[PDB]
């Protein structure tokens, strides 16, 4: 891979729901790429359905320097709207990916846990979420990591 | 309808 990642590690966190995500990406471009690189934060709104997903934001940068760089790529937080009320309370995750000349050659992906934080609402949930007394905590400690072989010429 | 908690691979 002419695209390493070294490192991402994970800011503000644990944060309320309506925080913006912030990672801090590290990688590495062995050789000069000619082509756009593009990251995306993708948070998962159900694991019932992919249809829920959510692209929080995306950043793209082309031709790619050769060297070591490093940036913080933050997110809004989803639209709660658009989330069913069955995957509000819990775990669910967020992805970050990153594609060359569009082919996705790494995702990062991490449980995210979203509970309330005063005992009223642990004891006595609403029926409804409330979205603002939502507590989000990115399991930060173990990310799932996969690499797919791409094409970089 | 929870059974993919494998979304993170």
């Amino acid at each position: 891979a002419k695209v390493q990642v070294n490192n991402v590690v994970v800011l503000d966190n644990p944060s309320p729901f309506y925080n913006p995500f912030q990672f801090e990406i590290t990688f590495e471009c062995i050789e000069d790429l000619s082509e756009d690189l593009e990251w995306k934060i993708i948070y998962v709104g159900s694991a019932e359905s992919e249809e829920y997903d959510q692209v929080l934001d995306s950043v793209l940068v082309g031709p790619v320097p050769a060297g070591r760089h490093m940036f913080v790529f933050q997110a809004d937080a989803p639209n709660p709207g658009l989330i069913p009320d069955a995957d509000a309370v819990g775990v669910t995750v967020v992805l970050i990916t990153c594609t060359y000349r569009g082919q996705e050659f790494i995702r990062v992906g991490y449980y995210v846990n979203n509970e309330y934080t005063e005992t009223e609402l642990r004891e006595n949930p609403p029926v409804k979420p409330d979205f603002s007394k939502l507590q989000r905590n990115i399991l930060a400690s173990n990310p799932r990591v996969t690499r797919f072989h791409i094409n970089w010429e | 309808e929870k059974x993919x908690x494998q979304r993170i691979a």
